[PDB]
């Protein structure tokens, strides 16, 4: 299962 | 140390529609899930039997968390662009990879949070999992970013904790295939070069995990320079395969010794032609 | 914007015996970046009906797929696998020998 937020850069 | 893995990768297609985000999830060697965003329906789907039995809900939730991080590294490879000066023009690579090394304790052994743009580190989450290392300039705009927003927190939290128990119970519904190395059918073969030598090749098959030792030996003395060694490959049935080849002189083959090491043998094996 | 060469490895899921269905592997792996063009060929030919792996990559960030197809090897029968990426200075065919 994964990360359950979004990553922005 | 068994393991849980995803690798996310974003590529730009300028004029060719808009970027392809293709996601992996792994335990040890195992696929478990993809998700290509250039599906008909792209959705979750399981790639391993220990995985579909998880419910609808499940799926959908993951299906969800990729959907939205494709969204997101669209973003991603445009702000990286805007980051490095690059033109509409080119095509650009974002690629994510995080996940837990799982301890003899039942916790956390090691965590993982790292990026890389055009193949090159670019961010990544520090073993302590509360700072990072910003590979340059640009990854360092990132990291102001996400030391205000406090980025680490939540992954600290998720490496420590979720990741862990999934992996645990990953583990628990795949024990026999996960937890069960196969050690690897071993056999050497014999391919005259010339009326004088002889190429022996050493072969370990349908192993699992891949990690493996082959190393042939000329008197006791490892070959390590004269061994073509080739890279661990899949069977394509979850398996893998290895071979080690060594070119001797005719009528010296009893003088060579073929070594496996491999975690489903007992013993290292020692195989003569 | 790093550039890393694919390597090449054409085999068989099982060791080769004539008339026995088996199926012929295309291993590319350690390129980047991602798009390559591989294909399965039998006589010079291409190989219609080829799947291939999900994209993924290694802890070095290069990228690897695996290229297959059900076949059953004959000895007439010539297969090789011809692969094209731009570090390569022009497109690499590696013949599939049993023995390897």
């Amino acid at each position: 299962a994964r990360f359950n937020d979004l990553r922005f850069v | 140390s068994h393991s849980m893995r995803y690798f996310d990768t974003a590529v730009s297609r300028p004029g060719r529609g808009e970027p392809r985000f293709i996601s992996v999830g792994y335990v040890d060697d195992t696929q478990f899930v993809r998700f290509d965003s250039d599906a008909a329906s792209p959705r979750g789907e399981p790639r391993a039997p220990w995985v579909e039995q998880e419910g609808p809900e499940y799926w959908d939730r993951e299906t969800q968390k990729y959907k939205r991080q494709a969204q997101a590294d669209r973003v991603n490879l445009r702000k990286l662009r805007g980051y490095y000066n690059q033109s509409e023009d080119g095509s650009h690579t974002l690629q994510w990879m995080y996940g837990c090394d799982l301890g003899p304790d039942g916790r956390l052994l090691r965590g993982y949070d790292q990026s890389a743009y055009d193949g090159k580190d670019y961010i990544a989450l520090n073993e302590d999992l509360r700072s990072w290392t910003a590979a340059d300039t640009a990854a360092q705009i990132t990291q102001r970013k996400w030391e205000a927003a406090r980025e680490a927190e939540q992954w600290r939290a998720y490496l420590e904790g979720t990741c862990v128990e999934w992996l645990r119970r990953y583990l628990e519904n795949g024990k026999e295939t996960l937890q069960r190395a196969e050690h690897p059918k071993t056999h050497v073969t014999h391919h005259p070069v010339s009326d004088h030598e002889a190429t022996l090749r050493c072969w370990a098959l349908g192993f699992y995990p891949a990690e493996i030792t082959l190393t042939w030996q000329r008197d006791g003395e490892d070959q390590t320079q004269d061994t073509e060694l080739v890279e661990t490959r899949p069977a394509g049935d979850g398996t893998f395969q290895k071979w080690a080849a060594v070119v001797v002189p005719s009528g010296e083959e009893q003088r060579y010794t073929c070594h496996v090491q491999h975690e489903g043998l007992p013993e290292p094996l020692t195989l003569r032609w | 914007m790093i550039q890393r060469t694919p390597k090449i490895q054409v085999y068989s899921r099982h060791p080769a015996e004539n008339g026995k269905s088996n199926f012929l592997n295309c291993y590319v792996s350690g390129f980047h970046p991602s798009d390559i063009e591989v294909d399965l060929l039998k006589n010079g030919e291409r190989i219609e009906k080829v799947e291939h792996s999900d994209l993924s990559f290694s802890k070095d960030w290069s990228f690897y797929l695996l290229y297959y197809t059900e076949f059953t090897p004959t000895e007439k029968d010539e297969y090789a696998c011809r692969v094209n990426h731009v570090t390569l200075s022009q497109p690499k065919i590696v013949k599939w020998d049993r023995d390897m």
